[PDB]
DNA sequence: GGAAGCGAAAGTGTCGCAACCCGAGAGAGGAACGATCTCGGGTTGCGACACTTTCGCAACCTAATACGTTCA
RNA sequence: UAGUCGGGUGAUUAGCCAGACUCUAACUUAUUGAACGUA
């Protein structure tokens, strides 16, 4: 066998959640490349990513240690408070290559005082993880890189427990990455200088994904070794970077370090497989960075699955509509499916995505002037497509407020011209 | 503790004697056995249990006979679920109940 | 003897939180040069958990038999 | 007092007679195997 047909995709297919954290019954399909969940601010989407992280923790536990019992659900929180069933199931299917196209898992938890011990069925996932561990021990094989990144990664900033392989799984899930471990690991790599290529891969990774950063290194000043970057041409330390800049650098650097240790045999260790969950990929970012986050992520990690939540139209404008999963605004009536948006989003206007996918008008309704232009339209059509005192006053108001070159004023001029031509041709016809 | 564990959940697990501090040092068996028998009326006049534990390092385990406890606790729990009943109270108040009043 | 999953028992590691030091700094209050009071970095201690590990509960029964009881 | 043994009535219950009490019952496992029956 070719390392047991491992060195074939390796990703998640489906996730069922039954009586688990307000999810009476919710089944979600997931794309091999990128799935994005929208609709909530991160209450139910955090539950979804938390369930996926609980499921992945078993893979981690069994790849690390034989018989390892990954995280279990909680009888106190991970069970719907109002459920005649009195147990919660978190089932999930995986797909790993042509062979073993369906690796199931269930994490079950029943309340205290129930006749049958509703029990997790983790045997097949454990078997696959044990295959991973055994074939790796026999011969080195690149392994999946599971990670989780919630809003807790916005946090301020031992050779044994930072340089040895399989440290990539330490606190890999559970949220905020171990950027301090990455800092120490990078300083250690610099001290050592295979480590050279790893250093270079991480450098190129965070130089390309992060727009502001253009270089990274460390000064080995006697008594204090500092990690420095070139942010906007300024040679600064990590403590100097902005919140968004350093938070995204920590995310990408933690991920890259995990992939570099986990994927030693790849020519590009950033193209190893994995399932990375990212709550609010837009955190602390500006529209310009939003418009490139996913492109950069998918470029630096060619073969990896991303389950990322988001509430920014600019982000969705870069993702195919198939990948999107909409929560309904009336989720109180628990729904069994997450349908993709009817409108295409990739390559579309951010304004259109915002208006339809998210139901957010292009101009706020709290501002009176925001309605002015629209009102003008109606008024023009009220007086047989001709100006009167009201429409003239509204036109003057638009011209004064928005300006002379104002797009609003240009469109008002176009509207009046079109209506006047309407009337002229009606007279002529 | 096995009564409590198996009323909390079928197939549960209760406390266990220790292989470092629960077996007599002068003993030749190198294992301790807390046998016990409870009573729950004419029906279940005898409910045996045996919490047994071997000494650390000896290559001879000693299984524990908690199955009758599993059975009686199963009756309690299942009957409680089907219809509400009154369960048995189990408590241990040793010297550790003396502690500062520091401030599911 | 013991699978599968789960939890007890035990041991080791993490990591806030506190304690404390050691420069700075504006400037007593009256005599110059500045006591005291603070603002910070930064190091070490220190115990409450958090994670790692092992043990141990007990499913299962190609090879039986098939009048009714009792009893290992 | 309590537990216990188990003579009849009534129908695994209830209930009337006896009785005795080493600190001190708790009724078991079938197709093997004895023992009972039966054929």
């Amino acid at each position: 066998t070719c390392r047991d047909y491992i060195q074939n995709a390796f990703y998640l297919r489906r996730l069922t959640l039954k009586d688990f954290r307000r999810f009476s019954l919710l089944e979600i399909k997931f794309e091999e490349d990128l799935t994005v969940i929208i609709g909530n601010n991160g209450k139910g989407k955090t539950s979804i990513l938390y369930a996926i992280a609980k499921t992945l923790s078993w893979f981690v536990a069994n790849i690390l240690k034989e018989g390892g019992s990954g995280q279990r659900l909680s009888e106190l929180t991970d069970i719907k408070n109002d459920a005649e069933n009195r147990y919660a199931d978190v089932s999930s299917t995986f797909f790993f290559g042509k062979g073993l196209k369906s690796v199931p898992i269930r994490l079950s938890r029943s309340a205290l005082g129930t006749a049958e011990r509703r029990d997790s069925e983790v045997k097949p996932a454990r078997d696959l993880a044990d295959i991973w561990r055994v074939i790796n021990e026999a011969k080195t094989i690149n392994l999946p890189t599971f990670a989780l990144y919630n809003v807790e990664r916005s946090q301020p900033f031992n050779a044994g427990r930072r340089e040895e392989r399989f440290d990539a799984y330490s606190q890999a899930l559970g949220g905020a990455g171990r950027f301090d471990h990455f800092v120490e690991w990078y300083i250690y790599l610099h001290k050592r200088t295979t480590e050279s290529v790893q250093k270079s891969i991480v450098e190129k990774s965070i130089c390309s994904v992060v727009p502001s950063i253009s270089k990274i290194w460390v000064e080995m000043t006697t008594g204090s070794d500092l990690v420095k970057v070139t942010n906007d041409g300024h040679d600064v330390t990590i403590d100097q970077l902005s919140d968004g800049q350093r938070v995204f650098l920590s995310l990408v650097a933690d991920l890259a370090r995990r992939m570099v240790m986990l994927n030693p045999l790849l020519e590009n260790p950033l193209e190893g497989r994995g399932i990375v969950l990212i709550d609010e990929i837009e955190l602390h970012l500006h529209p310009k960075w939003q418009q490139e986050v996913i492109l950069n992520l998918r470029s630096v990690f060619p073969n990896i699955q991303f389950i990322i939540t988001t509430h920014s139209p600019i982000v969705l404008s870069t993702i195919e509509k198939r990948c999107i999963r909409e929560f309904d605004p009336n989720d109180d009536g628990n729904q069994s499916f997450l349908d993709s948006p009817d409108m295409q989003t990739k390559g579309s206007e951010n304004a259109q995505i915002l208006e339809q996918v998210m139901n957010v008008h292009p101009t706020p309704p709290g501002i009176a002037e925001s309605h002015w232009l629209g009102d003008f339209e109606l008024l023009l059509l009220d007086n047989s497509g001709e100006l009167d005192n009201q429409s003239q006053e509204l036109y003057d108001k638009i011209k004064t407020h928005f300006g002379i070159d104002s797009a609003e004023l240009k469109k008002a001029d176009s509207l009046i011209r079109i209506n006047k031509m309407k009337n002229k041709i009606n007279k002529i016809r | 503790s096995w009564f409590v564990a198996n009323i909390l959940k079928e197939g549960g697990s209760g406390q266990r004697l220790s292989e470092l501090t629960d077996i007599k040092n002068d003993a030749e068996n190198r294992y301790a056995d807390v046998s016990s028998t409870f009573f729950f009326g004419k029906g279940l006049k005898s409910v045996p249990i045996r919490l047994s534990r071997s000494a650390l390092g000896t290559a001879e385990r000693r299984d524990s006979e908690v199955k009758p406890a599993r059975d009686l606790a199963d009756i309690w729990r299942v009957i409680n679920e089907a219809k509400t009943i009154n369960l048995p109270t189990f408590a241990l108040y040793n010297v550790e109940r003396s502690q500062p009043f520091n401030r599911g």
